[PDB]
RNA sequence: GCCCUGAAAAUGGAUGGCGCUCAAGCGUGUUACCUAUACUCUACCGUCAGGGUUGAUAUGAUGCCCUGACGAGUAGGCAGG
RNA sequence: AAAUAUGUAAGAAGUCCUUGUUACUUAAUUGAACGUGGACAUUUGAAUGAAGAGCUUUUAGUGGGCCAUUUUUGGUAAGC
RNA sequence: GGAAUACUGCCAGCUGGGACUGAGGACUGCGACGUAAGUCAAGGAUGCUGGCAUAAUGGUUAUAUGCCGCCCGUCUUGAAACACGGACCAAGGAGUCUAACGUCUAUGCGAGUGUUUGGGUGUAAAACCCAUACGCGUAAUGAAAGUGAACGUAGGUUGGGGCCUCGCAAGAGGUGCACAAUCGACCGAUCCUGAUGUCUUCGGAUGGAUUUGAGUAAGAGCAUAGCUGUUGGGACCCGAAAG
RNA sequence: GAAAUUGUUGAAAGGGAAGGGCAUUUGAUCAGACA
């Protein structure tokens, strides 16, 4: 990580500053939409009791 | 003062700061320094080992005075040298007229050399010189003179 | 000596917080948003009344 | 000495006080509590007689009067707060009243003045009064809660 | 309540005064917060703690460890402050000019001192002289040279010296201090 | 000497000018609020337009207020309630979310509830029960002076520049949030809702993450 | 599932007692309500901490002043009295 | 072959470059170790917290323990 | 097709009733309303009116009433215990003194320090004075014979308050006591090496070594006093069977 | 000329102990502060 920390900031440093390169940890995912075109949502339910012995 | 004593203090609780477990009994231990080999010796090992047992020339009838022989380090020296006295001779060091010291008169045995003294002649009777001492004095130009 | 709430106390609302004046001014708690048509697809409409 | 003297004094000194902000602003009654208004007493040596509002004075009471002739109620001052203000009305409006103030009580047998304006005011009240029959009568009469009576449900 | 995290009420563990009851010291002491409080500069609030330092964490500065100090490179024209007493030592023969301001010379040390040409000072005329304590150098003594701290942290295999009264052979130098009487420290 | 009402102008006015800004300030956060607020809604209804679904990012951040009482606790849980600034029951602080916070309030769900907060609960916390840590010392909010004061460094000059950089986890949220005091709360007014405090909220009782519904209850303890 | 049978001990006696049967019982739901030395706001005491202030021409500088947080306790320590 | 629990690492005591020292070491100024000279600053290298951190001396009482949930051994069992 | 409503949420929308509190004591702040003068609910209660001026309020005390409260001391995991002592009251009634000490602190003097064995002197067991020694300290190390502390600015390196210099400031460099880490040098012990020489076995320079010491490397001590701690003492007080 | 303990006088309470805590009624007693 090192290595490559000191490359995108020289990498950056040459460039126009603008860097960040501390580890973040996982960050919540952002909004989104989800189509239907080839997808309909099956309806699942519960099952009832059984053996098979 | 028994005015600045705890004990005072502890008046009116019941146990006088000694427990009420384990009490202030007579003498748990032992007395002095028994168990020294046994219940006692975690504590003898660690702040006393060596203690037990014997190592040496046992010496009957041994006499100190015989061995009487306090060192002097070039380190003063120039002392015994009464101040006013001194200057005198820290300038105008020189063969023909160097201070005489009688260390022993002085009261000491021997002459050690814990290091450096200006470079400037004086006679030095002793007893005894260390090797280096007896140098160091040599390199400002002075002697050793021995006597009893 | 002696903290005062906003939310009662109208004066130190002022104190903090200038924007108090025109949001009350123009009522902005209420704001009345802009009507608009658009319609759910019937996927939608059907899928949330399947079973 | 009998005790060592402290060696440190207070000041005798008083201090002034801080500026005080407390504004004295005017008190508006009750919706319930307008000039011509018959209230019920609550309290007081006229405890539950029943008597006509007539002007709110600058120290906060209530002008009443009786009127004397009916029920005994002189031209009198009444706390707002000891008064069920019931909701029958008789006009006020050719009643003077204006004459009267908080100085008019100076407390400092009676001022042959008040045995006159207390005259002049219930004049006018009975001249009213006796347009609506049976309220002289209902003005004459005490008041008191009856078994069953319930204060927090009862219109008045 | 509260899940403490920390033991509530702690004193803070410094002086705050010294704990003597010199009077003289209780107002060097008080000149001292004086300037402490108003002056900002660093060297006043370093001196007013010393001041409460007792006399065990205040060994005294030799004048031959002085003459050391301004043998420093560029040093030799500053004034040195020793919060403590100065002490005269015969092993130096040469001596320097310099300005000493401390709370106590020796008879000898101020004594050499101006026979060089030199100048003892008390703390407050340090005061006078040095508001920020411009040009100062602050020495200190050898805490730790002290005889007690020799008895310190004894243990098995830590050398250091037992709390002994008689010494010499026959006290405690055989089982615990040789190979060959059972083992060794 | 001057200053009479000459330096009284110099800081007088110039202080009118800092009103300015956070009028101004203020005024522009509320547009940001609306239409930020606004295109959800909108996302939501063109999505179902269009035969879709809108999955609105998860919450960044969340409110947390310690439930249970001081005793009978278990080290490690113990010791991430303090790590939370929780140390005493009812007090509560923000909290951003990340997997590594995340993971935090898993391990203290037991004892605290917590849950998304609204605008309007962010600034009925801070406008009433908001205070700075300054030199400890725990000063109450108040006046913006106090703010610009410590937080000014990071932008942020007043108690709705505050509020701001909380509500939408700013650049410096950590030390936006860790300015504020751990808020102090009382009990709830009418009630937990609950016959038993100490089950999750999905099984009727009060502990665990229970989201929108975090406000409902931090205001009847504020 | 509830209920009954299965179901035997020694002074008279215990859903805590009275007593309760579309319960004052069993399962489950929904509200309101009662009340801890706990939580919130406030006063006062004390402890610890951070600030301020030797400037006379009046009285404590170990003082005076501002501010914050904290307070269970055997054995035991220390402090001020 | 888990879950819980557990070692280390997450930079200034950092990463590179230029080429001194020795008796060690290499076929070998090869290497090893310690340096000299030079290049890069707080998004200087995850989170959260921190009424601060480090360090020293001395001494009390105590050295019969018992209980709960979970893991668990002996015991038919136990308020063992 | 077009409204309503429920539900959830929001308003820096308005507004009623009730309760507890009123810390502070000139001014000083942040504001609010005014075209303005000014005003204000804006860094903590004021205004107006009445009653008593006394046992009215308040304290104390006895009793009653609601709720609540087992006997202390002790050993114990656990006592109100069907564990011990204690019928009652007064008066006695238990961590001391000493010798030698550790840490810490205050004070005197400081490479020194300690007048009080003694002498001198006296307003007489006081206070005042003092010669010579002595003690502890200023040298270590070896069983001992013995030997005995600078390669060097009394060393290098790294952190280091403070001071110095530059800078408006931030910073940057210079120096760096104490203290801490590390690599070295010095003295003794141990082992090795064994020059110049020699009463031919003395002598032991010199340079070394995973060895070793309570050492050196610009001294810190000595003395008085105190709290706590140590040991011997009848040793906190009372107690055997015994010898 | 204390206390335990006792006699008289006065006041009060007492359905198988008494004493105690918070609170107030009632009786008795009392300090202050008022101008
Ligand atoms: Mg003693
Ligand atoms: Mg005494
Ligand atoms: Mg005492
Ligand atoms: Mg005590
Ligand atoms: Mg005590
Ligand atoms: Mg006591
Ligand atoms: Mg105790
Ligand atoms: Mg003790
Ligand atoms: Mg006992
Ligand atoms: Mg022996
Ligand atoms: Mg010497
Ligand atoms: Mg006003
Ligand atoms: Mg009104
Ligand atoms: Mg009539
Ligand atoms: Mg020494
Ligand atoms: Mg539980
Ligand atoms: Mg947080
Ligand atoms: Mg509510
Ligand atoms: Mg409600
Ligand atoms: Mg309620
Ligand atoms: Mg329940
Ligand atoms: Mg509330
Ligand atoms: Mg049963
Ligand atoms: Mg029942
Ligand atoms: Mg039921
Ligand atoms: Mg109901
Ligand atoms: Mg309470
Ligand atoms: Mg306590
Ligand atoms: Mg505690
Ligand atoms: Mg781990
Ligand atoms: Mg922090
Ligand atoms: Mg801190
Ligand atoms: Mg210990
Ligand atoms: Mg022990
Ligand atoms: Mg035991
Ligand atoms: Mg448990
Ligand atoms: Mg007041
Ligand atoms: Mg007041
Ligand atoms: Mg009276
Ligand atoms: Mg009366
Ligand atoms: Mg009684
Ligand atoms: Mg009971
Ligand atoms: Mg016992
Ligand atoms: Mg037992
Ligand atoms: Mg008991
Ligand atoms: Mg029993
Ligand atoms: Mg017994
Ligand atoms: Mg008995
Ligand atoms: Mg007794
Ligand atoms: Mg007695
Ligand atoms: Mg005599
Ligand atoms: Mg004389
Ligand atoms: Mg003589
Ligand atoms: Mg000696
Ligand atoms: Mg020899
Ligand atoms: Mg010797
Ligand atoms: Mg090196
Ligand atoms: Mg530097
Ligand atoms: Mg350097
Ligand atoms: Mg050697
Ligand atoms: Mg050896
Ligand atoms: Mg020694
Ligand atoms: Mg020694
Ligand atoms: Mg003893
Ligand atoms: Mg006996
Ligand atoms: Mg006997
Ligand atoms: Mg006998
Ligand atoms: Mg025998
Ligand atoms: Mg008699
Ligand atoms: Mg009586
Ligand atoms: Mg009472």
């Amino acid at each position: 990580r090192v290595k490559a920390n000191a490359a995108k900031r020289a990498e950056a440093k040459a460039q126009g500053v603008a860097v960040q390169l501390k580890r973040q940890p996982a960050q919540p995912r952002e909004s989104r939409i989800v189509s239907t075109e080839g997808n309909v949502p099956q309806t699942l339910a519960p099952v009832p009791y059984e053996t098979f012995i | 003062p028994s005015r600045f004593t705890k004990t005072r203090k502890h008046r009116g609780h019941v146990s006088a700061g000694k427990g009420r477990i384990g009490k202030h009994r007579k003498h748990p231990g032992g007395r002095g320094m028994a168990g020294g080999q046994h219940h006692h010796r975690i504590n003898m090992d660690k702040y006393h080992p060596g203690y037990f047992g014997k190592v040496g020339m046992r010496y009957f009838h041994k006499q100190q005075a015989h061995f009487w022989k306090p060192v002097l380090n070039l380190d003063k020296l120039w002392t015994l040298i009464p101040e006013d006295k001194r200057d005198q001779y820290l300038k105008s060091a020189s063969k023909e007229t160097a201070p005489v010291i009688d260390t022993l008169a002085a009261g000491y045995g021997k002459i050690l050399g814990k290091g450096r003294i200006p470079n400037v002649p004086v006679i030095v009777k002793a007893r005894f010189v260390s090797k280096l001492a007896e140098e160091k004095i040599r390199a400002a130009g002075g002697v050793v003179e021995l006597i009893a | 000596v002696l903290k005062k709430n906003p939310l009662k106390n109208k004066q130190v609302l002022l104190r903090l917080n200038p924007y108090a004046k025109v949001f009350a001014a123009e009522k902005l708690g209420s704001k009345k948003a802009e009507k608009t048509g658009t319609k759910p697809a019937a996927v939608f409409t059907e899928t949330l009344k399947h079973d | 000495s009998a005790q060592k003297a402290p060696k440190w004094y207070p000041s005798e000194d008083v201090a002034a006080l801080k500026k005080t902000r407390k504004a004295a602003r005017p008190q508006k009654l009750r919706a319930s509590l307008v000039p011509g208004t018959v209230l019920i007493l609550l309290a007081g040596r006229f405890r539950g007689k029943r008597v006509v509002y007539l002007k709110h004075l600058e120290d906060n009471t209530l002008l009443i009067s009786g009127p004397f002739k009916v029920n005994g109620v002189p031209l009198r001052r009444v706390n707002a707060r000891y008064v069920i203000a019931t909701s029958t009305k008789v006009s006020v409006e050719g009643v003077n009243v204006e004459k009267f103030n908080v100085e008019y009580f100076a407390k400092e047998e009676i001022k042959a003045e008040r045995v006159e304006d207390q005259k002049v005011v219930d004049k006018a009240l009975i001249a009213e009064i006796k347009k609506t029959p049976l309220l002289k009568q209902y003005l004459s009469a005490s008041f008191s809660l009856k078994n069953g009576d319930k204060p927090h449900m009862l219109k008045f | 309540g509260i899940d403490h995290t920390s033991k509530q009420h702690k004193r803070s563990g410094h002086r705050t005064a010294p704990k003597s009851d010199n009077v003289y010291l209780k107002l060097l002491v008080k000149l001292y917060t004086f300037l402490a409080r108003r002056t900002d500069a660093p060297f006043n609030k370093v001196v007013l703690k010393a001041l409460f330092l007792s006399k065990i964490n205040r060994p005294p500065v030799s004048v031959s460890r002085i003459a050391r100090a301004l043998k420093q490179e560029g040093a030799a024209n500053k004034t040195v402050v020793v919060v403590g007493t100065v002490t005269d030592d015969a092993r130096i023969f040469e001596f320097p000019k310099t300005t000493v301001a401390a709370l106590r010379f020796t008879a000898g040390a101020r004594a050499k001192i101006v026979k060089a040409g030199g100048e003892c000072i008390t703390l407050d005329q340090l005061a006078v002289r040095a508001p920020k304590g411009q040009n100062t150098l602050i020495l200190r003594g050898p805490r730790n040279s002290r005889e007690a701290v020799r008895h310190f942290g004894m243990g098995p295999h830590k050398g250091k010296a037992p709390r002994i009264l008689s010494t010499g052979r026959k006290f405690e130098r055989a089982r615990g201090r040789r190979r060959s009487k059972g083992f060794k420290v | 000497a001057e200053q009479v009402a000459a330096e009284r102008a110099a800081r007088k006015a110039a202080n009118k000018e800092k009103r300015a800004i956070i009028l101004e300030r203020n005024a522009a956060y509320q547009k940001e609020y609306e239409t930020a607020e606004r295109n959800i809604i909108q996302a939501k209804r063109d999505a179902k337009a269009a035969g879709s679904y809108y999955v609105e990012a998860q919450h960044k951040l969340v409110f947390v207020v310690r439930i249970k009482g001081i005793n009978k606790i278990p080290p490690k849980p113990r010791k991430v309630l303090q790590l939370l600034r929780l140390t005493r029951i009812n007090s509560g602080t923000f909290v951003k979310v990340t997997k590594a916070t995340l993971e935090l309030l898993k391990l203290i769900e037991p004892y605290v509830a917590y849950g998304y907060p609204s605008y309007s609960t962010i600034r009925q916390l801070v406008y009433k029960r908001g205070f700075g840590k300054i030199n400890k010392q725990r000063v109450p909010l108040s006046d913006n002076a106090i703010i610009e004061a410590n937080l000014g460094k990071y932008g942020i000059l007043s108690i709705d520049d505050l509020i701001h950089e909380i509500i939408t986890v700013g650049p410096h949220f950590k030390q936006a949030n860790n300015f504020l005091w751990p808020f102090k709360l009382s009990n709830p007014s009418g009630g937990w809702g609950v016959p038993r405090k100490f089950k999750h909220f999905i099984q009727g009782g009060s502990f665990g993450n229970r989201e929108e519904f975090i406000n409902k209850l931090v205001k009847s303890m504020n």
